């Protein structure tokens, strides 16, 4: 059980530091965000 | 000259409608009109 719970503790601090140091991690999210923003930034060039 | 009030406004044939407000554009002495991403105006040099 000590093991266990060390392996766990352990595995949930490395997800701290593979987020922080992955930028591409969050990447799923963040073309969520740059999608919608490069559409409107598309449809209001379109008034030029 | 009217500022910070809404304004149908018309400097040398440029018709609009909208607020004007003294600014920190700092136009090139060349230069009479500021366009948006959108091409409308978006800054005026007043012709006075």
């Amino acid at each position: 059980q000590k093991l266990i719970a060390n392996q766990f503790n352990s595995a949930i601090g490395k997800i701290q530091d593979s987020l922080s140091s992955t930028p591409s991690a969050l990447g799923k999210l963040q073309d969520v965000v740059n999608q919608n923003a490069q559409a409107l930034n598309t449809l209001v060039k379109q008034l030029s | 000259l009217v500022k910070n009030k809404c304004v149908n406004f018309n400097f040398n044939g440029l018709t609009g409608t909208g607020v004007l407000t003294e600014s920190n554009k700092k136009f090139l002495p060349f230069q009479q009109f500021g366009r948006d991403i959108a091409d409308t105006t978006d800054a005026v040099r007043d012709p006075q």
